């Protein structure tokens, strides 16, 4: 019993950083790296599943990125996942969310696991794509934003809550194996803040430059700019000069 | 050339979305000759007609497939099918929840554009350009389509503007493909917990996120709400750990807080989600220790300042 857990590394920008001379994407040197905060989850319930069964569950979490990626997946094994593998070559840059897709997909095939977990969205670029392109590649039942999963290893159904918008939940049957994109809140993962990892290039997964990188991806980016956004009327100085301001705000609304 | 606009329904009632992508779709096209398709999808749909024979639908397709509701297996052949009948240039889809669970699927398949979460959208000529963010919404990312001659897009809802006024829509019927989900949609669920306060109706909220630290620290919050006269709402992380109820969740997946004119945004970076439940509110204070917090780009006022000073200096002076 298998559950593969796909993770990405974000990326978080510090104040004052700026866009790259060829106006693609921002200078690297601007950027915090770390978990996916929505894979936290993820990993958490692929966790209290192996924890659940008396039948082993053999959770492994995969990445598509560059080296730096090692970190994140170290601190994935640290937490009791059992395998980490990172995909990478340097043509693979700039794949979208759909290429990523297809890239998990081939390590995916490989694996054979019974159930897939991705995030519903990444904190950096938000696409809530990436997990059901995979299940579209994998021909795999699918469902995103899941808040609740009711499942038991070797259970051709699972049942799912769904989040849905304006306080209501759907609860939905899926046949397992299947794809699902989870949602913040599902669990409460316990460690908030040698066994190596197992690095795959593309030539390992039958895939090559033509396969990958930004020619293959579905939109092409143009630019990336640091729009002007709306401005707030700061109140500087003490807490109690700033204290009396908010008093002077909600005395005027009354 | 046809743009087509996917609606969305649940529970008998039509999302207003649905009249957002029309206004997009209709703001899209780049002659008068271009027309708007609009689909609704589901095997009780023919109830909707009335609510989408609005201004600029040209063209209204009732699809039929096994389910009431959503379903990514129906909604992603019903798609693909009515791609295939309109050949449209460009697709619309809400960014809802609903969207999430088929439009990258739907986009891994064939040779169509794709991009999500998007905000700004034109022609530039006969080229298709769309604007989403990145970095936690720190940038806008701009993007084209080059070659391909369907494009799908997911649209933020709550952006673009609907029209006024009903419309004559052609309206047909179609079956959606015949093949069997691979999921069945059991019961709707309410979010669970106490629901005391319906903050759909209050006027004055003050607001906890994250910033807080540790559940000891509601408390004082608590405090400072009720000696303001404000109701005390969180964002999604608070009632997620159980330490405030759903019921007092502000944004997508909580509640719109439609009659608020005052809020107080404390220790929340202002993530697009919470921003849906609070955008509209006249008056937004934010207080936050973050000067780049998304949160200072919709307030009218900002306190970069620690929230435990403040609360507890504000406690102070309203005493
Ligand atoms: C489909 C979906 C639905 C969602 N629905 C909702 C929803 O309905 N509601 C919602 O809220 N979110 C929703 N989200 C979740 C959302 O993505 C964010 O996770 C969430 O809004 C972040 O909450 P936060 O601002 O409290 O936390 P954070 O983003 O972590 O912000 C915490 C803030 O506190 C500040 N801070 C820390 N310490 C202090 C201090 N001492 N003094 C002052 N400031 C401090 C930080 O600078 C930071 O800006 C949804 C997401 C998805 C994908
Ligand atoms: N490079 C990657 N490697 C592995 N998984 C990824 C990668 N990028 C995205 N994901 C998965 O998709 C989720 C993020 O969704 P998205 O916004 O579509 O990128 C993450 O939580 C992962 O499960």
């Amino acid at each position: 019993m298998k559950i593969l857990v796909a993770v990405k590394q974000t990326a978080a920008l510090e104040e004052d950083f700026e866009i790259r001379e060829d106006g693609m994407d921002v200078d690297e040197d601007f950027m915090m790296y770390d978990l996916n905060e929505w894979d936290d989850f993820s990993l958490e319930e692929a966790m209290k599943i192996k924890e659940s069964s008396d039948t082993d569950v053999e959770v492994v979490v995969v990445s598509v990125g560059p080296d730096r990626v090692d970190e994140s997946l170290r601190k994935c094994l640290a937490k009791g996942a059992d395998r980490a593998v990172r995909v990478w070559d340097d043509a693979a840059e700039g794949s979208d969310a759909i290429v990523v897709g297809r890239i998990l997909t081939e390590v995916i095939k490989k694996e054979a696991p019974d159930m897939v977990f991705a995030g519903v969205q990444s904190s950096d670029q938000a696409y809530a794509s990436t997990g059901i392109s995979v299940a579209s590649y994998l021909n795999w039942p699918h469902a995103a934003v899941v808040a609740d999963l009711q499942y038991k290893p070797g259970d051709n159904k699972a049942v799912i809550r769904r989040e849905l918008e304006g306080g209501m939940l759907q609860e939905v049957e899926i046949n397992c194996p299947a794809v699902l994109t989870i949602q913040l809140g599902i669990n409460k993962p316990r460690y908030a803040s040698t066994k190596p990892i197992e690095e795959v290039s593309l030539a390992d997964i039958g895939l090559s430059a033509n396969d990958v990188g930004a020619a293959q991806s579905m939109s092409r980016v143009r630019r990336m700019y640091i729009p002007e956004k709306g401005r707030a009327t700061m109140i500087e100085g003490t807490i109690s000069e700033q204290a009396a301001k908010i008093i002077q705000i909600i005395n005027e609304f009354k | 050339s046809k743009i087509l606009v996917i609606a969305e329904h649940r529970r008998n009632d039509l999302r207003p979305v649905s009249l957002e992508l029309i206004g997009a779709a209709n703001g899209l096209k780049k002659s008068g000759e271009d027309k708007v398709v609009v689909a609704v999808i589901g095997s009780q749909a023919d109830a909707f007609v009335p609510a989408l024979s609005v201004n600029g639908v040209d063209e209204l397709v009732v699809v039929k497939g096994s389910s009431i509701d959503f379903d990514p297996d129906v909604f992603e052949a019903s798609v693909s099918a009515l791609i295939a009948a309109h050949n449209p240039s460009v697709v619309l889809l809400p960014h809802s929840v609903d969207s999430l669970g088929y439009a990258s699927s739907l986009a891994s398949k064939t040779g169509y554009g794709f991009a999500t979460d998007v905000y700004i959208v034109e022609y530039q000529g006969d080229e298709l350009v769309a604007t989403r963010g990145g970095y936690n919404q720190k940038v806008n990312v701009e993007v084209d389509f080059p070659g391909k001659s369907t494009v799908v897009l997911t649209i933020r809802p709550s952006v673009f503007k609907p029209l006024e006024g009903a419309g004559s829509p052609v309206v047909s019927n179609v079956d959606a493909p015949s093949v069997q989900s691979r999921s069945q949609n059991k019961d709707y669920v309410e979010v669970g917990g106490g629901n005391d306060i319906d903050i759909t109706t209050v006027d004055f909220i003050m607001s906890i996120g994250r910033g807080i630290g540790e559940e000891t620290n509601v408390e004082q919050f608590r405090e400072l709400a009720d000696e303001a006269g404000a109701t005390l709402c969180c964002s999604a992380p608070i009632a997620d750990a159980g330490w405030l109820p759903k019921s007092r969740q502000v944004g997508q997946s909580g509640k719109v807080v439609g009659s608020c004119k005052l809020y107080v945004a404390m220790g929340i970076s202002g993530s697009i989600q919470h921003m849906a439940g609070m955008k509209h509110v006249p008056t937004i204070i934010a207080v936050n220790t973050d000067p780049g917090a998304s949160i200072f780009t919709i307030a009218k006022y900002g306190i970069v300042a620690d929230i435990f000073d403040i609360e507890e200096e504000l406690k102070a002076q309203l005493a």
